[PDB]
């Protein structure tokens, strides 16, 4: 199974960014993805999730304005717009995967 | 190009009636119930779901002894019998019977149900018995009809399927022997290949094949041995509406719905299947106890019994009642009644009378015909001048020694005499 | 002015079977199901309340090289097929199939509830499945049938209407095309354009359009191409009654109720919906698998299929029974059940056989004649000496390679031959 994040760089702040994800090796439209991003100082911290169909979102009140969260599940993808960012959203940004879409949203990402 | 069998298969006045005596079978509705012998003294899977395939063989008309060299020529003409008139008779009393289940998966009652509603976690199989759908059947040939069911197709490509997914569904024709199992409301498929769960549909099927005969096929037919007379009549309703336990192997597209104020919500199952029934069985509908005349068949052959066989399938559902018979644990018993000290047993009981009135023909063995005949079944001039049929399950009627002239000593005799 | 064809058409003793092999499409009974390729091996919707329009491509007589130049010359006439005969094959068992919703808007019971009152406030939305109306229907025509279907219709006037107002209703005419949804028993519109909820009617129809046949417009065609031949049959009861949770858009009219002595009640839903159900289903009521003969059309052309194609339309709801496949999680299963070691699927079957009898017709093409072609149709003429309806979805049926003088030969056939 491989999930792979890209794009793509370090930019300005108060301006866009885009980051993707691919999946491999299991059902991407079958499960429920996240993002986690891990700050400079180390600690980690949910920024998104999305349902297995890209209909429903949710996000904590700290990006409600700024992030959203996509999927392609033809093309087996995640994606992450974040735009007008600050300096505290500096992270290593991870691509994870919750629960499929026949069990409760459990939020335990275990890829 | 086939050629009808009444351009080549001239008719003669000699008519015979033929009958076996009361046929009857009694045993267990749901399974096989074996018993350690003295191998065996076990009671089989008699039910009135099950087709009944008779195997009916008749004398040699060419070695019949009977008619005299008058009304044939051994030298370019041979003999061979018609089926003209049939009468089924069925014995039991009209009544409904049940078959259940005692881990039926049955999740929600969703034909509004203001009851509650049950937890997904825990085993939530209920002990379900229905009253499947009325059918009544009649096919008859000279060669084993043909049915047809779903079953776990072979796969799709030399792919490599993950475990769970849904296998391919390939329909089949399969020749309907005695003892198969009818469409009941559940639909035309192997329940043993496709149901991994053993709990879908009571144990009636929950472990064999649904067949439907393929009238499609058979009347499509080249020569039409497989199907010369059919009387179909079928009704059915839903009764009660469930939900199936178990993880939804398609995902609901998102698209259909909108999931509430908890948007992490798991959709409950969406998986409906509804208990069939038969409605309410009348002799009105009856469909036996009939005398049924065949002057024009569907196909070519018109009712030819090459071979000098016959092979008669027929379905009667409604007399499905079930016998309970119980026996107390006490020698005798002890007036208190109490669960333990009575045994109960459930016995099904199906009771026939087959009725004939066959033509003697003959076939004026010529050049164009014969050759004709060889490209239709070469065994035919073989057995003129083994068995293929061997390897499926009948109910043997024989019938050699049971045809007789005195028409009007027998009650289709008679009825058939009002032909004239 | 229109004239019948019966008077510029003469009919010829040419008559030919064409008949397509069985016909089969599995699928899930509810929905579309994507499964990600390899693209694609997805699961199409197959629906026994789906309309199943096949588009019949007849050969072209004039290009046909069979018969002789004795029948016609191509100097002032041509040919053209004129379908008589036509057998509708229907396959699977007869059974009674359930559509459902497990967020369907259910409020409360209105009809002898004792149980208890839902509250309004939270998520009053329960897992709710119902067997829809039942529906035979059959139209024969060389143009596809026309439906209708009401829509959310166009703004009435440069008016700003309120967000959440009801938006005017419009009856709009479309041709059937297959997979179409039919009537099901909560009427015939669009159901994604004038339901916001999602939650209002079945997975089936809840993102789809029902539409039923403008009879009364197809009827009232002038040249009746549209439908020359149609055989309808549909019943339909209320199971069960409803209530509907949501905000009243119409404020109750304070003339027709008093409130009682809390003088701040607020009236309860007054919006009732009933569940619909198709009641028994029985072969005495069967529509299909019966020959049918079209000696006089309704219209004025007289079942003559020009640019040599047929548009068959046609409803079959009495075999909406679905098969449940269920497939273990574990390669092979422990012999215990846990409702999350099994993957359940819903697939349904559809199975089709058509059968026809064509017969050749000669068109003199006279003046006056040919004019009247002209006004009528000039690809007609064109044709002889691109296509609008590609954009439409149908079911594709040749018979170029199917067509067979030898009557005898085929079952639609026979029973034609007992028509001399």
């Amino acid at each position: 199974v491989k999930l792979v994040e890209s794009g793509g760089g370090l930019v300005k702040p108060g301006g866009s960014l885009k980051l993707s994800c691919a999946a491999s090796g299991f059902p991407f439209s079958d499960y429920t993805m996240s993002w986690i991003r891990q700050t400079p100082e180390k600690r980690l911290e949910w920024v998104a999730s999305i349902s297995s169909g890209g209909t429903y979102t949710y996000y904590p009140d700290t990006v409600k304005g700024r992030f959203t969260i996509s999927r392609d599940n033809a093309k087996n993808t995640l994606y992450l717009q974040m735009s007008s960012l600050k300096s505290e959203d500096t992270a290593m940004f991870y691509c994870t995967r919750a629960s499929p879409y026949y069990d409760y949203d459990e939020g335990y990402m275990d890829y | 190009k086939v050629v009808s069998t009444d351009e080549y298969v001239t008719r003669t006045s000699i008519f015979y009636h033929a009958g076996s005596s009361r046929l009857l079978t009694v045993g267990h509705p749901y399974f096989k119930v074996p018993k350690g012998g003295n191998g065996r003294q076990d009671v089989p899977k008699v039910s009135a779901y099950q087709y009944r395939v008779f195997r009916v063989k008749l004398p040699d008309p060419n070695k019949f002894g009977l008619p005299d060299n008058t009304v044939y020529d051994p030298n370019s003409q041979r003999l061979v019998w018609a089926c003209v008139g049939v009468e089924i008779g069925r014995g039991q009393p009209l009544g409904v019977g049940l078959s259940g289940h005692p881990l039926y998966n049955k999740l929600d009652d969703t034909e509004n149900s203001h009851v509650a509603s049950a937890v997904d976690t825990k085993d939530t199989r209920d002990n379900v018995s229905v009253d499947y759908k009325q059918t009544q059947l009649c096919i008859i040939g000279c060669v084993p009809a043909i049915g047809e069911h779903w079953t776990k197709g072979t796969a799709s490509k030399p792919t490599t399927v993950v475990q769970g997914d849904c296998p391919p569904l390939e329909l089949i024709n399969t020749p309907i022997e005695d003892g198969d199992m009818v469409d009941t409301g559940y639909g035309a498929m192997d329940f043993k290949l496709l149901q991994d769960n053993k709990s879908e549909v009571p144990l009636d099927i929950c472990q064999s094949i649904c067949k439907y005969p393929d009238y499609l096929q058979m009347s499509a037919d080249a020569y039409g041995d497989s199907m010369f007379f059919c009387l179909r009549r079928e009704q059915v309703f839903a009764r009660h509406f469930w939900n199936r336990s178990g993880t939804m192997g398609d995902q609901l597209p998102e698209s259909l719905y909108i999931k509430g104020t908890d948007i992490r919500a798991n959709p409950g199952s969406y998986l409906y299947s509804p208990s069939p029934s038969g409605s309410v069985v009348t002799s009105d509908s009856q469909l036996f106890n009939k005398p049924y005349w065949l002057h024009k068949a569907q196909g070519l052959n018109n009712g030819i019994c090459w071979h000098n066989q016959l092979f008669l399938t027929v379905v009667d559902t409604t007399r499905s009642t079930n016998l309970s018979v119980c026996a107390s644990t006490t020698s005798s018993i002890p007036n208190v009644y109490t669960p333990t000290s009575f045994k109960e047993y459930a016995r099904h009981v199906e009771e026939f009378d087959l009725q004939f009135i066959f033509q003697l023909c003959k076939i004026t063995l010529t050049t164009e015909v014969m050759s004709y005949i060889h490209n239709m079944n070469t065994t035919i001039l073989e057995d003129w001048n083994q068995d293929p049929y061997d390897k499926l399950k009948f109910w043997p009627v024989d019938l050699k020694e049971r045809f007789s002239a005195d028409l009007d000593q027998f009650p289709l005799g008679r009825k058939f005499l009002l032909q004239l």
